[PDB]
């Protein structure tokens, strides 16, 4: 069959919010604290991880419908989702040719020991890079894997929002034209969808297992104090 | 609060 | 005449505190957000300033008497001090011949100019350079210097201190040495004792009018944003 | 609170 106007206009939007808050050559990382291989790589990872809630922000901001929620919804949903966008567009500088997110020469490529020196067990990280790799496999056009991300940011089931009907009628619409999509222009794609949506049951866990190594980290001050006011705040629970 | 969260969002 | 042991080893803890937070060399300088010529400069000195309260904090531990304080005097010296301390410190890498703090080649060298770039007017930075001027020009020994110091953290005029006679009395003795060691040590030093206290006055003035600026920087979210954690806190008026 | 300066003064 064939997309309809609505849809594509979606698209248009999605593909160039993520263009216009996702640069390809990683050259603001430079203007964070520099990398250090207790917890080195603490201050240049939280100025990463800020770096990026700054840019999903933007993208939310350009998600068809998402601005026209309650500030407190919108909200609701970035502080609950964000670490999953984060680990969703953090992708597309993953590299299965080496297991590791590379943004840069020696030192703004991470390496899964560089998280450790940040605050985390490696038997956490392990789940991640499993992720990452299945992910990555799936070998996404740039239009499914910016509808991902708008889908898992417009999750109904977040603990904070409210008009949970409202979110969960804009993520319907944005996952028919992912079907939709798919099915029109993925070769190959007659399973793709099913696997898309379990990416967000994985994203879900890792988030709770984030959650749970984040919240040990911020109770210890002299950690917590390497930590950004953006971060503090999106991942902190004074809601 | 959410002061940044909500300057951020316009 | 001559200083008794009880003074001198004053001077021992003092001279030897400082040297253990404060590196002629500026290393640590890079592990800041690099500096950038709406507020440029504030990620960087954002930076140059917590490190330093970090410091502030290792001296203040090592003055004597200081730590036998409740936390919370202690903690209302160092909150209501820090920035006077700042700028008394700050003076040993001043430099009359360029009217700078040089810490560094051009990336670390702080002009006037760098400062305005971090949310100040130039009308306030004056006051500044005169006083950088002013105390650098008294050419103290660093025994005066490390005391000036200490009497200045020690101020029983302090918003939110409590036994403020007790305060008073650390500092009364910390004023004597200084006095005694400039009498022994000190020639010419005739009339730089009434100097230095003069010195502390200023630091009064420059430390209210940074409070007014830094006041309007905090209130808008996204400039605080670019704080830390710890600047937040010392400047802060959670108290 | 003063949670940062709590933990730095020991
Ligand atoms: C950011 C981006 C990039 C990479 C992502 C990474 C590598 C470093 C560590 C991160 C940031 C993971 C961390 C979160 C660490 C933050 C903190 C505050 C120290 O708890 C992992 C937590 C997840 C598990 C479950 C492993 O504990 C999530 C995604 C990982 C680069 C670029 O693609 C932009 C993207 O936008
Ligand atoms: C730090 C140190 C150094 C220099 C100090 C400077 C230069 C840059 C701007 C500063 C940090 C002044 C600023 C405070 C800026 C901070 C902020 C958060 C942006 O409001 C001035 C405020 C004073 C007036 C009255 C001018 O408004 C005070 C002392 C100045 C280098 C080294 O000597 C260690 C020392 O330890």
């Amino acid at each position: 069959h064939m997309l309809s106007d609505e849809q594509m206009q979606i698209i248009n939007s999605l593909v160039e919010a993520h263009h216009k808050t996702y640069d390809d050559s990683y050259s603001d990382f430079v203007r964070f604290r520099p990398p250090v291989r207790r917890l080195s790589m603490l201050p240049h990872l939280a100025d990463l991880v800020s770096y990026s809630i700054q840019k999903v922000i933007g993208f939310a901001k350009m998600i068809p419908g998402f601005r026209d929620l309650t500030a407190e919804d919108q909200i609701a949903l970035l502080k609950s989702s964000a670490i999953e966008i984060i680990m969703l567009r953090s992708n597309q500088s993953f590299s299965l040719e080496d297991m590791s997110w590379s943004c840069g020469g020696p030192d703004f490529k991470y390496c899964i020991n560089d998280v450790t020196k940040a605050g985390h067990t490696l038997e956490l990280l392990e789940p991640l890079v499993k992720f990452q790799v299945g992910l990555k496999k799936l070998k996404l056009h740039e239009e499914e894997h910016v509808l991902l991300m708008a889908i898992c940011l417009l999750s109904p089931d977040r603990p904070g929002v409210q008009d949970h009907v409202r979110i969960e009628a804009l993520q319907d619409r944005l996952c028919d034209v992912l079907q939709a999509y798919i099915r029109i222009q993925h070769p190959g794609g007659r399973l793709l969808y099913a696997k898309m949506i379990q990416k967000l049951a994985d994203l879900r866990s890792l988030n709770e297992e984030h959650s749970k190594q984040y919240r040990s980290l911020s109770f210890q001050p002299e950690h917590s104090m390497q930590l950004t006011p953006l971060v503090l705040e999106v991942f902190g629970s004074e809601v | 609060k959410h002061k940044i969260l909500h300057r951020l969002l316009q």
